[PDB]
């Protein structure tokens, strides 16, 4: 099971960016997918979640309206469309998979993480 | 070593226990 | 939103000690914490799910317990590699949230 | 009555109260949510009633 993240880099405030997480090693199309971000030196902050089929999408408080999560079950790739970027959005963003370890499936849990990608919202050159 | 509890010639009384 | 607060925010201890980290929820979620171990510069690793089940490959010294609102993560005997930041995380309802983090350092 | 007793005893002297010959509404306990932890190991609280 592998989650390859990409799409990071330097973005000026107010522009947009798309993050990608390529899924392999498991049946992607049956699992929910999460985005989790970590501001530099800060704690974890849940970002967005998408249902297996992409019909259901929920977002955290700080990103409603600006962030759009999407899904491609054919390429087994997860995308996070971020818009109206601002200074506070600078964070190392993780894609993550639902997962449940045993039979306590009434736990629906959290599991294996991608390596994480850094997004810097800055006007610096 | 103790358990639950319950509370609640002219004549002949007959009891079958 | 369901708020999860960890205490203490940090603690110093030595190898072999017994440590206790508590996460308390604003509302009863009744079995839905998940405990992770995070090291600086790398993604977190899941430790305990349903607040009491040990995830495969994690040493048996890690233990979680509780239900409802009061929960505990316990490591029976510390080793050098266990000094790290630990987050609780609820899954009862959306939006999913995390605790603020508990850092374990060397005394 | 057990939960709403004005004073509970100290932890060392744990009072043991025996219950019998009554119908028990576990569900009313289950629905009540003031109790911070309603942990169950032996039997699932739904089946308790
Ligand atoms: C008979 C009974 O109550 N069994 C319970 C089970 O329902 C519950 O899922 C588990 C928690 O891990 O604890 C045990
Ligand atoms: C109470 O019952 C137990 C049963 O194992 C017995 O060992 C004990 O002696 C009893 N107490 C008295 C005072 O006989």
């Amino acid at each position: 099971v592998q989650l390859v993240e990409s799409g990071g880099g330097v973005v000026q405030p107010g522009r947009s960016l798309r993050l990608s997480c390529a899924a392999s090693g498991f049946t992607f199309s049956i699992y929910g997918m999460h985005w989790v971000r970590q501001a530099p030196g800060k704690g974890l902050e849940w970002v967005a979640v998408i249902s297996y089929d992409g019909s259901n999408k929920y977002y955290a408080d700080s990103v409603k309206g600006r962030f759009t999560i999407s899904r491609d079950n054919s390429k087994n790739t997860l995308y996070l469309q971020m818009n109206s970027l601002r200074a506070e959005d600078t964070a190392v963003y993780y894609c993550a998979k639902e997962g449940r370890p045993s039979d306590i499936v009434v736990v629906v849990a959290f599991d294996y993480w991608g390596q994480g990608t850094l997004v810097t919202v800055s006007s610096a050159s | 070593n103790c358990t639950f509890e319950y509370v609640s010639f002219k004549n002949l009384r007959e009891f079958v226990f | 939103d369901i708020q999860l607060t960890q205490s203490p925010s940090s603690l110093s201890a030595s190898v072999g000690d017994r440590v206790t980290i508590t996460c308390r929820a604003s509302q009863s979620i009744s079995s839905y914490l998940n405990w992770y171990q995070q090291k600086p510069g790398k993604a977190p690793k899941l430790l305990i799910y349903a607040a009491s089940s040990l995830q495969s490959g994690v040493p048996s010294r890690f233990s979680g317990s509780g239900s409802g609102t009061d929960f505990t993560l316990t490591i029976s005997s510390l080793q050098p590699e266990d000094f790290a930041t630990y987050y609780c995380q609820q899954s009862y309802s959306t939006p999913r949230t995390f605790g603020q983090g508990t850092k374990v350092e060397i005394k | 009555e057990v939960f709403n007793a004005t004073r509970f005893a100290s932890v060392y002297a744990w009072n043991r109260k025996r219950i019998s010959n009554c119908v028990a509404d576990y569900s009313v306990l289950y629905n009540s949510a003031s109790f911070s932890t309603f942990k169950c190991y032996g039997v699932s609280p739904t089946k308790l009633n």
